[PDB]
RNA sequence: ACCUCGGAGCAGAACCCAACCUCCGAGCAGUACAUGCUAAGACUUCACCAGUCAAAGCGAACCUCAAUUGAUCCAAUAACUUGACCAACGGAACAAGUUACCCUAGGG
RNA sequence: GCCUGGUGAUAGCUGGUUGUCCAAGAUAGAAUCUUAGUUCAACUUUAAAUUUGCCCACAGAACCAAAUCCCCUUGUAAAUUUAACUGUUAGUCCAAAGAGGAACAGCUCUUUGGACACUAGGAAAAAACCUUGUAGAGAGAGUAAAAAAUUUAACACCCAUAGUAGGCCUAAAAGCAGCCACCAAUUAAGAAAGCGUUCAAGCUCAACACCUCCCAAACAUAUA
């Protein structure tokens, strides 16, 4: 019977090779995820359809911010085949109320808090 | 008694209750009787299937024909036909219960040894009639020594350690990578993609 | 169709794509590896003992006979204390350089049989070989001096 | 051949799960006569109907078994109660064979 | 018989049901002279009241596999109750676990999940496979799925005497009809692994000396 799939924990334990591959540090990890739906919930079980609705990923190719806490990570582990996750990196600070309007999340994964449209 | 003893068609005590054909007694790697036990040569099953009585007579007959009893002894590993396979009467309509017991059968899974050989004999002597026997079997089989068995198991370890392919079936199935347990069995997490139905893929890592 | 069938069941298409993506890939080296780089001492002691034994030696191409004919040659040379020896030249080419035979290194190849001796009946052996219009006398060497067949006529006479 | 009820497998681990699927059974017997009366809270055969469990209380002492069964109306009875192999077992109060003469409405 | 009337007989059956536009909306079952039907439920719809629902973590659930129940956090926004009613149900196929059958069927029966009875793109055409969903206009752009890959089988050139026509059994069966030993000579050829003869004699092998009419057209070379 087709059932809901548990995934073992060894799957979610990084190796130093992977820290060389992607850009991560096991000490001081990232706070916020960017999650994007890149696959359809059609032809997927109803539980995955639900988790996609909870995480706020009904529209594809639209980024959503989440917390990197084990609850949200549990929901993300259920639908990890439909999404893409990158760390939200922040080169400058998080935006203050002065820089609240003039932001832009770039493709790299960074969120720039001063978004002019001039060349450097 | 260095010959194959007679294997009967059906045991003395019958089996009065009919059984469902639980075809998972063919599927997958065998657990019982995979290694040698006071043997040197065998007919390993590279796949699962059912042995009838007629198969047992093909093995007993065509082995005890070409065999030196003063040089070679042999042992059945697979027991007598015990699974009652039923057939309904010929050209009768469906329903009306389950058909009467027709004939008994043993299930043999892949990696099972069927007939052990032993004695003062080299492998190249016994390759011939065990290859003839191994071809008369219903499933794909092979005459295997001890050194050839450990040879091909060490080969399978070499395949599992040498491959430059980052994606194995084990990493994809158990992690549920591409949402792919929607297409797989729950047995494919333990068969690890080397078994499809009753067949066996030796070439597949 | 059941899960176990008699024929190989058609897979789902993503099952088949998984099976193709996760095929075995063998390692390829940068350079192909193939494009990179008792009886013997019985013959050494035996024939080396035959080296010190003989004062005179001769040899022929004794392959050109029958079995009973080689029995006749074996008996007619058994009439002498000469000995005939069929042995591989494979080991005899290091035998000669061991025995300091530099003029005998170009002698021993192909089918040959030794006629090691201390007493020459080799004229009478030639008398046996003159009745058969083949099987010539190949040159020998008495006491580190080489014998041509002309030297076999001279010394044998 | 069957039609109702129960146990086991199918249905491996909460519940549920079919088949003219695989195997067992039931349509009682025995003991007790407080097998009295009441009453919180629950379970429940996927509805309903039926079924089950029950503390406290009053009154007294100092039930086993799995299934072991049948609605309403009507009867019988002063009353309490009792009444179907109504087994086609949610049961019409009581009705057989056959038609190449069949007929009509439809379905394959 | 035929006519008139009862008579607009009755029909769980067939056929048919007429403007616009938007919205919400599909698969448990139980009984039934019942399986071409109804009733209740489940699901569905509107209105109303309220407060939690869904996802879930430790702990926890029995003796004789995949998972599930339970469930705070968290992520979300629904749920229950009240009022009022209609309608729908032999679903089909695919994946998985099974049962019956022939481990036949576009076959029959359950379970879990998808998809289809809702759109578009792909797979030759294409209900059910893959990609993809929420609606309009655009002579803009980035993508998703998405093109079948294979082609086989040469082989060692020689070199063979002798105890012996090994004993016994066998008319004789000699390496070769069977039992047993299977030693030995030269440098080395088995008391013999295949032809072969009643039996022989003859031939090879190991070992010695050299080593109804096919069905896109096509194309192996330019940087992914
Ligand atoms: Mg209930
Ligand atoms: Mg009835
Ligand atoms: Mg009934
Ligand atoms: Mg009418
Ligand atoms: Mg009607
Ligand atoms: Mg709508
Ligand atoms: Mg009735
Ligand atoms: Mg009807
Ligand atoms: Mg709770």
């Amino acid at each position: 019977k087709f059932t809901r799939s548990r995934i073992p924990e060894k799957v979610f334990q990084a190796s130093p090779e992977d820290h060389e591959k992607y850009g991560g540090d096991p000490q001081n990890p990232h706070k916020l995820h960017i999650v994007t739906r890149i696959k359809s919930t059609r032809r997927r079980p109803y539980w995955e359809k639900d988790i996609i609705k909870m995480l706020g990923l009904e529209k594809a190719h639209t980024p959503q911010v989440h917390k990197n806490i084990p609850s949200v990570n549990a929901k993300l582990k259920v639908v990890k085949h439909l999404i893409r996750i990158k760390p939200l990196k922040l080169p400058q600070g998080l935006p203050a109320e002065e820089n609240m309007s003039n932001t832009c999340l770039k493709s790299t994964g960074e969120l720039v808090v001063q978004w002019h449209l001039k060349p450097v | 008694k260095p010959k194959l003893r007679f294997i009967e068609r059906a045991p003395l005590v019958p089996k009065v209750r009919r059984e469902p054909k639980n075809l998972s007694d063919i599927r997958g790697p065998s657990t019982e009787a995979t290694e040698f036990t006071e043997g040197n040569f065998a007919i390993l099953a590279l796949g699962g299937g059912y042995l009838h009585w007629g198969h047992f007579e093909m093995m007993r007959l065509t082995i005890n024909r070409s065999m030196d009893p003063k040089n070679m002894f042999a042992i059945w590993r697979v027991p007598a036909p015990f699974k009652p396979i039923t057939r309904k009467s010929v050209g009768h309509r469906m329903g009306g219960g389950k058909g009467a017991i027709d004939h008994y059968v043993t299930p043999v899974k892949a990696g099972r040894l069927v007939v052990e050989m032993g004695g003062r004999c080299e492998f190249e002597e016994v390759q011939g009639f065990l290859d003839q026997v191994a071809h008369k079997l219903p499933f794909a089989a092979k005459a295997v020594s001890r050194g050839t068995l450990e040879k091909m198991r060490k080969d399978q370890e070499e395949r599992e350690r040498n491959n430059q392919n980052p994606w194995t079936f084990e990493r994809i199935a158990t992690a549920n990578m591409l949402g792919i347990r929607k297409v797989l069995s729950p047995y494919d997490l333990t068969h690890k993609g080397k078994y499809w139905g009753k067949f066996y893929m030796p070439k597949r890592v | 169709s059941k899960a176990v069938t008699r024929h190989r069941r058609v897979m789902h298409f993503q099952r088949q794509k998984l099976m193709a993506v996760t095929e075995y890939i063998p390692p390829k080296p940068a350079i192909h590896p193939s494009c990179l780089p008792g009886l013997i001492r019985l013959l050494r002691r035996e024939i080396a003992a035959v080296f010190q034994d003989n004062r005179m030696i001769a040899v022929c191409q004794n392959v050109a006979l029958s079995a009973e004919d080689k029995l006749l040659m074996r008996h007619q040379l058994r009439k002498h204390k000469i000995l005939m020896k069929v042995f591989p030249n494979q080991v005899l080419k290091p035998f000669l350089e061991d025995s300091k035979y530099q003029n005998l290194l170009p002698l021993f190849v192909g089918h040959n049989m030794l006629l090691v001796s201390e007493e020459p009946k080799v004229k009478e052996m030639v008398r046996i070989l003159r009745t058969v219009p083949f099987l010539p006398l190949l040159g020998g060497c008495i006491d580190d001096t080489i014998l041509s067949r002309q030297g076999f006529i001279n010394y044998s006479k």
